[PDB]
Parts: structure tokens; C-alpha cells; sequence
RNA sequence: AAGGAUUGUUGAUUUUGUGGGUGGUGGUGCAGUGAUGCCCGUUCUGGACGCGCGCUACAC
């Protein structure tokens, strides 16, 4: 056995050797090549030469063309059975559930700022507050232009401040459309927060330390109706 | 008939690239694309005795520095026949992995590699283990939509053989956003299957390379299409349907929306 | 972005951002063919000899 593999090792050895040997003596071609370049280039560019497509070649230049004018379709997937989509979604209800029981075991302007979504929906009517703030995100879709996310994940933050500004706000007059707003509000924050989680969890905790802050100085006249509502945004969100 | 010295001169080349692995390629070598009369420089070079690293890497020089025309007559002349070659010649009929990125290069240049490569293919007696192999490379490489769509619509009007069933389904595979002309192309290639006056299509076996393809063609174009096509469609199925397949391609057409 | 994205000089093949699927030049057994049962790469570099007498430490 130890000999075949000697055998084996000075085989492979002798073998590596020729490849080396022979690499040397290619590099040394190469140099050799590269040296006499330029007579080997003279002459042949002295000896230049001096100065139809395909039936088959012009149809498909012809049919580019042509393909460019048409319009383009949207490619769909393939339509999943009943029983997979529920199988599917059965797969994911148990996977979320089983995380929750470690857990519990251990033209249009996006406004950067709160003030500025009130300028812009100054004008408007409290009814058309959902009717604004969906507009923003759809002018500011993360792939219409780079770094939409950003600007939509400060909106976040500012649409969230608004749902909690609107409840301080006076509103017994017109009860029923200010339930028909701030519904409509939560709603579009938790679809931006299913995006923007991490821009709506900052804003959050800061509010929750200008609570605080606000409670070291006035008790109960700095806690407001909105306050309550802040505590339970937290809850859906 | 070169000069007597640059023949010597690229006549060491064609010894340089028979052994050659890696390294730098002859300063020599990659002067020729911008020759004007490479065959003949290329020709001393002797193509066929290029080793596989040399192939991938004369592509890539090729591909890149030449015009469009120019370089469909070598991937037509040169990696074409080498790409059937190797696999003729292989004892398990395989391709070498150098050549297979060979190919890739190739790509780079759709229009180039269609009329250079896969059309001259097709139309020469192609064979399945052919169509598998090249197909590959079209599934995995990146094309234009554009390209990709006039490739598709060229493969069709092509006489049914096994080897374009191949292509079509791959392209069919790679979900592109087909122009609507592309898609009403698709339907006539596979209405021409169903009896009604019509050639021997209607009555011509089908493979499941067949069936395969149209059912990603209804997988994903199913909402590209209008209800008269679908009712065409669904027609052929009756007629010319697959035991398993054909099931599931109804199931599909009649779940699309009309455009 | 053609008044130029990207290429080793080239021209929309790529670059940035946002979404996004697949084990797939797979192998193997069955009846070229099969919605087919079963599983699941490339090139270089290196491979204090024994016996034995005596003595000396190890024990609250």
C-alpha cells in the first residue's frame, strides 16, 4: 500500500513538475512574443485588405423594431389551489403563534414634520384627512424614486402624531365623520407600520418621554383624551 | 496569404493556446478582434485547437471590443461548432464548464448570440441534450425583455421539433413581460396543434415538452390574453389534451381575467 | 440614460433604489419518450536500550 502511493506521490509530483516546466517555457514564449509585437504588427497592418444581411437577419432587426412600438404585458404567477393557500396560511398562523408564546415566555408634499401635514391639509375638511395622507404615500412609493422610504418612514412618525392631535382636538360637534377619520388614519398607519416599524417605534418612545416629562410638571392637565388614545394605537401597532 | 513572419508569429499562438490555463493571453491574441481580417488571423490560430480556458477567455475579449455583425460570425463559426463538438465528443455527452460560461459571454450580446448561436442551432439538426444544456444558459443568464420577446416570437412560426419546444418553454420560464404581439404569437403556435382544414400539426404527437410549455404559458400569460383566444385555448386542450397536464392548463386559463 | 447606464476601448449587455422565485448541465431504478419512484463545481500550493545494588523526593 505505501508504495503504490509513493508511486502515487512521485507521480503526482513528476507530473507537476512538467506542468511547471512546460509553464516556464509558455511565460518564456510570451515574452519573446511580446518583444517582436511590433514588427510582427507592421507588417501586418501593411498587408491591410483594402475597403448583405441574412433574409434572416433583417426579419429579426425588423421585429425589434416593431416589438419596441407595441405595448408590454405584466407577467402574473401561477394561481395557488384552495387547499395549499389554506395549508399555507395555516403554516404561517402556526409558525406566528408559536414566536408570540416564546415572546410571552421571554405635486403632492410629504410633510417631515407634524406642522407641516396640517399646512397641507389646512384647507381641506376633516372628512378628507384620509383622502390626503393616502395621496402622500402613493406620490411616494418607495419605487417611484430613491429614498421614498425614508420620506415615507417619517411620515410615519408625523401621521401618527396627527391621530393623536385630532383627538385633542375639540370634536363633539361632528362625531360621526371624526369616527370616520380616525378609524381611516389608524388603518393607514398600521400599513405603514407593517413597512416602517422601526421609524414608528422611535417616534413612539418619544412621546411616551415628552409624556412623562409633560406629567413632571402638571399631573392630570398635561394627560389628555388623545393620551388615552396614544396607549391604545400602542396596542393595535 | 499573411505576412510569412506574422504567420510564424501567430502560428506560436495557436501553440500558446492549445496548452494555455491561465496567465495573460499573447499580446498578439488579443490584438485580433481589432484587425480587420481576423478570419485569416484566426484561422492560424486554429479554433478548434483551442484549449476550453482559451475559448472562455477569447470570448470575452471577442464579445466585447467588435461590432454586432462581427461577432455573430464567431459565435456562429467558433463557439457554436466547439459548443457541439464537446458535447458530440464527450464520453457522458456533457459540455465543459469553461465552454458553458463560454456561452454566458455570449449572451452578453443578445442579439448576437440568437442569430449566431441559438437560431443557427435550431435549425441544424439541434438534439435534446443540445437544447438542455443551452437552454440552461439562456435560464440563468440575464436578457432583455425586448430581445428575449423576438427570440420567442422566432422560435414559433419554426416547424414543431423537439429541440424549439425546448427554447420556447425556457423563455416561457423566465416570466418576461412579452409584448402583446408576443403573446397573441403564443396562442397561434399552440392553436395550430388543434384539429379543425390545418397540416399535420392537429394530428402530430405531442411531448410533454409541449404540454410543460403551455402550461407555463398559461400559468403566467392568463391575464394577457382575450376571451376569444382563451376559448381557442381551451379548445386545444379538448382536443390535444395531456392526461395530468392538460387538467391543471384548464384549471389555469379559465382562472385569468380578459385584457 | 443616447447630449451616454455600464464594459477589457465598449454601448444599454450593465449601475442605484424598491419588490421578488427556484435545490436543478442533479444523479440513480423503472416503463427516444415519461406532470417519472428514490434520494441529493474551477485552478494553484504543501504533506531517551534492559536488568539491578545504592542513593534522593512524595506520609501532620
Amino acid at each position: 500500500k505505501a508504495e503504490v502511493m509513493k508511486e502515487v506521490i512521485a507521480k503526482s509530483k513528476f507530473y507537476k513538475q512538467e506542468r511547471q516546466k512546460a509553464q516556464g517555457i509558455m511565460e518564456d514564449q510570451i515574452d519573446n512574443l511580446d518583444d517582436n509585437f511590433e514588427d510582427v504588427m507592421s507588417e501586418l497592418m501593411m498587408t491591410q485588405p483594402k475597403k448583405p444581411k441574412t433574409d434572416l437577419d433583417k426579419e429579426y432587426d425588423i421585429k425589434v423594431k416593431e416589438l419596441q412600438l407595441d405595448k408590454r404585458a405584466a407577467p402574473s404567477d401561477r394561481t395557488k389551489t384552495e387547499e395549499e393557500k389554506n395549508a399555507e396560511a395555516e403554516e404561517k398562523k402556526r409558525e406566528l403563534e408559536q414566536q408570540r408564546l416564546d415572546r410571552m415566555n421571554g405635486s403632492i408634499s410629504c410633510p417631515r414634520t407634524h406642522d407641516a401635514l396640517l399646512d397641507q391639509v389646512k384647507k381641506l375638511d376633516l372628512d378628507d384627512h384620509p383622502k390626503i395622507v393616502k395621496n402622500i404615500i402613493k406620490a411616494y412609493q418607495p419605487k417611484l424614486a430613491e429614498g421614498n422610504k425614508e420620506k415615507l418612514g417619517k411620515f410615519t412618525a408625523v401621521l401618527l402624531r396627527h391621530i393623536i392631535f385630532l383627538s385633542n382636538q375639540n370634536y363633539l360637534k361632528n362625531v360621526q365623520s371624526f369616527k370616520r377619520t380616525q378609524n381611516a388614519l389608524i388603518s393607514i398607519l398600521k400599513s405603514l407600520s407593517e413597512k416602517y416599524n422601526r421609524e414608528l417605534s422611535e417616534e413612539c418612545r418619544d412621546y411616551i418621554n415628552e409624556m412623562q416629562a409633560r406629567y413632571k410638571k402638571n399631573h392630570f392637565d398635561a394627560l389628555s383624551n388623545g393620551d388615552l388614545v396614544f396607549f391604545s394605537i400602542i396596542g393595535i401597532l | 496569404a499573411l505576412p510569412e513572419k506574422v504567420i510564424k508569429a501567430y502560428t506560436t499562438v495557436g501553440s500558446i493556446l492549445k496548452t494555455w490555463t491561465h496567465g495573460k493571453l499573447p499580446k498578439l491574441f488579443k490584438v485580433i478582434p481589432s484587425l480587420r481580417n481576423w478570419q485569416d488571423v484566426i484561422y492560424v490560430t486554429n479554433p478548434e485547437e483551442w484549449s476550453p480556458h482559451v475559448v472562455y477567455e477569447a470570448t470575452k475579449l471577442f464579445v466585447s471590443n467588435l461590432t454586432a455583425k462581427e461577432s455573430q460570425k464567431f459565435i456562429n463559426l467558433i463557439l457554436l461548432e466547439r459548443f457541439r463538438d464537446n458535447i458530440e465528443t464527450s464520453e457522458d455527452h456533457s459540455l465543459n464548464y469553461h465552454i458553458y460560461r463560454a456561452v454566458k459571454k455570449s449572451l452578453y450580446k443578445p442579439s448576437a448570440f440568437f442569430k449566431g448561436f441559438l437560431f443557427p442551432l435550431v435549425e441544424t439538426g439541434c438534439n435534446v441534450r443540445e437544447a438542455t444544456i443551452a437552454g440552461s444558459v439562456l435560464a440563468k443568464v440575464s436578457v432583455p425583455a425586448l430581445h428575449s420577446s423576438a427570440a420567442l416570437s422566432y422560435l414559433l412560426r419554426l416547424p414543431f421539433s423537439p429541440p424549439t419546444t425546448v427554447f420556447i418553454k425556457i423563455l416561457l420560464d423566465k416570466k418576461y413581460a412579452l409584448p402583446y404581439q408576443t403573446v397573441d404569437d403564443c396562442v397561434y403556435y399552440f392553436m395550430r396543434f388543434r384539429i379543425l382544414s390545418n397540416g399535420e400539426d392537429a394530428t402530430r404527437v405531442l411531448p410533454v415538452i409541449w404540454h410543460k410549455a403551455f402550461l407555463t404559458f398559461a400559468q403566467r400569460y392568463k391575464n394577457d390574453i382575450t376571451q376569444d383566444q382563451r376559448d381557442f385555448l381551451l379548445e386545444t386542450v379538448r382536443q390535444r389534451g395531456h392526461k395530468d397536464i392538460g387538467p391543471e392548463i384548464r384549471r389555469e386559463l379559465l382562472a385569468g381575467a380578459s385584457r
